[PDB]
């Protein structure tokens, strides 16, 4: 749990940063995941 | 726990800078059209973005839709065939009115000598999922004996699976993966990678049994480090993991979106 707890600290961190200025990339922002 | 864990993955994304080669369009093009600045999921692959691409070039392509296509990252051949977020911790290294952006550049290029190792952009929209399933279906080979438990699937259910990363359906992908294996592993799908940015990048897939054993990464240091290591920093989903984590607890919460768990090894100092 602890280590759970380690892992979901760094992740959350990880995911925040790479978010940062997410606004400055949003020319596929109704399609996320791309297409078929 | 680790379905919030799994949420994280699944939310994980990353802003990236797609270039277009002007060996692409039509000399004399707007500059917008070769530029496409987009949030790409770590779990999913650079090729489902092609739609994406060719739908905004279209009108000014300099060619009538026998070179090839294919992803490089500052002059160097990217393999398309790897989660995102796996290229992105090969590439980043340690790094897991001024500020720091962290983002990926691509550049999609064409040619007649395709590059080694490299497989190519397809026209087939199926090659991704084909290539996707196959993986799938190693890991349940891997992680169960055998690769009965995928094969049992509906077609439609099969389907259902890919789609779910396409259209980001955290449900459908949980339920799905689940069922191909939610007992303890026989082997661990392990992938093991150092970096495509510095130094000789080497890759491998180690064999490492599960049955009656619960080691840890430093347990199997034997397959991480090398003849000359007898200083190396894990890292698995852009973070840091320390050497007492379980390889099995690492496999089950932190594996990529093709079954498999990718391990990046950067030097530390």
């Amino acid at each position: 749990d602890s280590m759970d707890d380690l892992l979901i600290r760094r992740l959350t961190d990880r995911n925040d940063k790479e978010a940062h200025l997410n606004e400055l990339f949003q020319d596929n922002s109704g399609a996320i995941g791309g297409n078929i | 726990h680790m379905n919030d864990i799994k949420q994280l993955l699944w939310n994980g994304e990353l802003n990236v800078l797609v270039s277009i080669d002007p060996s692409f369009l039509m000399k004399g093009s707007p500059r917008e059209i070769a530029v496409l600045r987009i949030r790409v999921p770590r779990e999913t692959y650079l090729v489902n973005y092609m739609p994406l691409i060719w739908n905004k070039i279209k009108s000014f392509l300099s060619f009538d839709p026998e070179k090839y296509f294919w992803f490089e990252h500052n002059k160097t051949p990217i393999p398309w065939n790897y989660p995102v977020g796996v290229l992105f911790d090969c590439l980043a290294g340690k790094s897991a009115v001024k500020d720091v952006l962290t983002f990926l550049r691509i550049h999609l290029v064409m040619g007649d000598s395709l590059p080694p190792t490299i497989i190519p952009i397809a026209s087939s929209k199926t090659q991704a999922e084909k290539f996707w399933f196959h993986q799938w279906k190693q890991v349940c080979f891997i992680l169960n004996g055998s690769s009965k438990a995928i094969m049992s699937l509906s077609v439609n259910e099969a389907r259902k699976f890919w789609g779910s990363v396409i259209t980001r359906n955290f449900q459908d992908f949980i339920e799905i993966s689940n069922k191909i294996s939610s007992s303890r592993p026989r082997h661990i799908p392990l992938i093991i990678q150092t970096s495509r940015t510095s130094g000789t990048f080497r890759i491998s897939q180690p064999t490492i049994s599960m049955t009656g054993v619960n080691p840890t990464l430093k347990d199997i240091e034997g397959d991480i480090l090398d003849v000359k290591e007898g200083d190396v920093m894990v890292i698995c989903q852009g973070i840091e993991i320390p050497w007492h984590m379980l390889l099995y607890d690492l496999y089950s919460k932190l594996r990529s979106f093709d079954g498999f768990l990718y391990i990046t090894l950067v030097p530390i100092k």
